[PDB]
């Protein structure tokens, strides 16, 4: 019945209601039924037949939409298509005229951006890079990074070199012997 | 406050450069991302959208070259043809 | 009736399919309308605007959508977006 269908699974619902109306409109024939009863079984059964003959057409439109879409596709991004992106999204960004915005934004051309930003862990972890002394007291409020409009909590500071930095230790006399920049791992304060 | 559609346009934008960038290859990095956009899209509280905006902007932040990310700062937010 | 895509995007027809749009008229129709609209702009800030409101639809059948191709797409497919 439901064999030479392209999806007997898609064409199923409207093949029943028509199969259901053709059934009893032979059973109300073999039982020899009222001329009534026989013309509204009659009726239903050309209802569902041209329900079952439109939903099937529709299955072929939707197919053959895909088939040539698919067709098209393959077919398949520029440098110039991410250069469209980052012209789009560095333009609205200032557009927007939002300080925090404006923050992150300049804090990113001076080399104050970060390194990971790992979520999960149900608080999230930054590894924030900062290149100086001047720029590092600007983000760095005593055991705490203010950045991206959040407070984080200092876990550990490191040299450019991995080794292990003392916050306290890292002052104006030091500035020229500390290999720059600072790796200033925090967590969010949640 | 104002410019909820303008911070959740930025955003589709971002998710685009994003996704041109293959963070695919790092699920948990990847939810986050495609997380932090849907949020942002199904949220109406400026605060909450800025918030989540700022953690969106700081992760592509991450994934450039200092140096190219300054060229780029330079070319299309300081001297912006908008 | 179920309206054609002027220019069809594979991937909005994917989404369609996958969420199976078909099944409401008012709903392909609406997202039909959404992509013809975006086709017609003149501006990319009222493009971003109908995009965010396709975003949206189908956030609001599966809210951990992963709609970073749908994006993609209008970006690679849109004149005015380039």
């Amino acid at each position: 019945p439901l064999g030479s269908v392209a999806s007997a699974y898609a064409a199923l619902p409207s093949w029943i209601a028509y199969e259901k109306a053709r059934a009893d409109l032979e059973e109300a024939k073999k039982n020899d039924v009222s001329p009534q009863l026989l013309k509204q079984l009659t009726k239903a059964c050309n209802i569902a037949k041209s329900e079952f003959e439109r939903e099937a057409s529709v299955q072929k439109k939707l197919d053959k939409m895909a088939e040539q879409a698919a067709a098209s596709m393959y077919k398949e991004r520029k440098s110039k298509i991410v250069s469209a992106m980052h012209s789009l999204l560095f333009g609205m960004l200032k557009k927007l005229d939002m300080s925090s915005v404006n923050t992150i934004i300049e804090q990113a051309r001076n080399g104050v951006l970060p390194l990971s930003i790992i979520p999960a862990a149900s608080a999230t972890r930054l590894i924030v890079v900062t290149p100086n002394l001047e720029v590092l007291s600007k983000v760095r409020q005593e055991n705490n990074v203010h950045y991206a409009g959040a407070i984080w909590s200092i876990v550990e500071v490191k040299d450019a070199n991995g080794a292990q930095v003392h916050l306290k230790e890292v002052t104006a006399a030091n500035e020229l012997n500390i290999t720059w920049p600072l790796s200033i791992t925090c967590e969010r304060t949640t | 406050g104002s410019k909820l559609t303008e911070m959740k346009c930025t955003n589709v934008v971002l998710l685009g450069l994003l996704s041109k960038m293959h963070v695919e290859s790092n699920s948990k990095e990847w939810n986050y991302c495609v997380g932090l956009h849907n949020e942002i899209n199904l949220c109406d509280d400026p605060d909450a959208v800025l918030e989540k905006l700022l953690a969106l902007i700081a992760f592509f932040l991450s994934k450039h070259n200092t140096c190219d990310l300054s060229d780029l700062i330079e070319s299309y937010f300081e001297n912006t043809t908008i």
